[PDB]
């Protein structure tokens, strides 16, 4: 059982300081901080990380949703990363969820975070280059894999 | 640099408040909450259980007991600190406190 | 409705705080404070006793903070007193009893 | 041991609803209506009731029961008193069955209370030792 506690406006950036954003095609991608949304509103880069209490405490259970969107929540459904059409729910009657990730500090690096899928243990959010794009993907864990490390910046 | 501590009243009264406070060096990402017995958050209890939780928006969560039964007095009540590291827990059984 | 209540931590730490709260319907004239052992207010203790009191300037409150904790302090009878226009109310605690429970 | 805690601006009235005030001769009298007092509360190492001083707000003048009489000493209520009694410490207690009424017992002279006494056309603050005596009952307005 997950119960929603509190939400925080957050920006996420890979170790190349490229910022996570949602593009015109509803895709989670990364862009150089230089070229990231500079608006005070920051509609395309500001995420809400919603923290959940857990009946089976295993770490910090969170959902990640777009702050400016009506209903766009990150999902690992089917071992792939998409924006699912929904809001973070008041509760989830399940110990696993395609929209719940465990936000964990990187081993040896307290200032960096990784996000482990609650649905797929050992699978993490990662930044991956594909042609000219940098995509948010779900990839299996090799210690010190830097592609799964992020800086999470409050508001 | 990480801890969870419960403050409890030295005597039972009509309304009992247990105060759980967390201390974590991850200041932007830390919270505390209660688990009743093995695995029930307060939200999961049957209605009118006599347990209520107040989450303060250092993280704090108060657990408020009313219409206290012997099962409640002997229940293991756990406060959990959640942050980017592994959850940290502290627990109390009130009947042990009160009968000392 | 008149009462005095002490909250204590379930475990000892480097800095231990006891919270004393009173409840009195004499709103302008009620207060709580600590007495260490038989008859010493915190004000009367020698310096570096390890006790500090924080009286909050009706639900009067006084916190007692213990540092550099000794066995004498662990075994000391600590009393919180409610004062108002009626007979004083007291509650007490001996920490070693709570912590060893 | 008495340790000062908090004070409160107070208007004191006797049993006849007459207000306590200090007159030209520095005498405490009561009249229907200088009238603003400060009641300062003290913690006590020997809890017996609410220990207070009464002083004039328009200061330095503090009520005293020295020698079993009423006087106003030129002094401010002290930060502490290292004794278990004092001519300036009174115990403020509510009247049994009347929470709204207060009595002030001298800590120095047990059994002696502040009272209102009619003397000709005047009503005077006095100290005196009659269960239910109304003359030692006061109301305090904050």
């Amino acid at each position: 059982y997950f119960g929603k506690l509190e939400s925080k406006l957050s920006v996420i950036r890979n170790l190349n300081d490229q910022v996570l954003f949602i593009d015109q095609g509803n895709r989670p991608l990364f862009e150089d901080m230089t070229d990231s949304d500079s608006r005070d509103n920051a509609p395309r880069t500001i995420f809400i990380i919603s923290m959940y209490k857990d009946s089976q405490p295993r770490g910090m259970a969170v959902t990640i949703s777009v702050a400016s969107a009506a209903a766009s929540t990150l999902s690992s459904e089917n071992k792939i990363i998409s924006f699912k059409e929904m809001n973070p729910p008041d509760n989830i009657k399940d110990t696993k969820s395609d929209i719940i990730f465990f936000q964990r500090s990187v081993p040896g690096h307290d200032n960096k975070m990784q996000f482990e899928s609650s649905s797929y243990e050992g699978y993490f959010l990662a930044s991956e280059k594909e042609r000219d794009l940098f995509k948010l993907i779900l990839k299996k864990e090799e210690l010190g894999d830097r592609s799964i490390m992020f800086t999470v910046q409050n508001e | 640099t990480r801890s969870v501590n419960i403050h409890v009243p030295v005597k039972e009264t009509s309304k009992v408040v247990l105060e759980c406070r967390g201390d974590s060096y991850f200041r932007h990402f830390s919270y505390v909450y209660w688990i009743i017995g093995k695995n029930k958050t307060v939200d999961q209890l049957p209605p009118n259980s006599g347990y209520r939780e107040r989450i303060y928006l250092r993280p704090r969560a108060d657990l408020i007991l009313t219409n206290i039964t012997d099962e409640m007095r002997n229940e293991k009540l756990t406060c959990v600190l959640i942050d980017p590291k592994d959850p940290l827990k502290e627990s109390v059984i009130l009947s042990k406190i009160w009968n000392s």
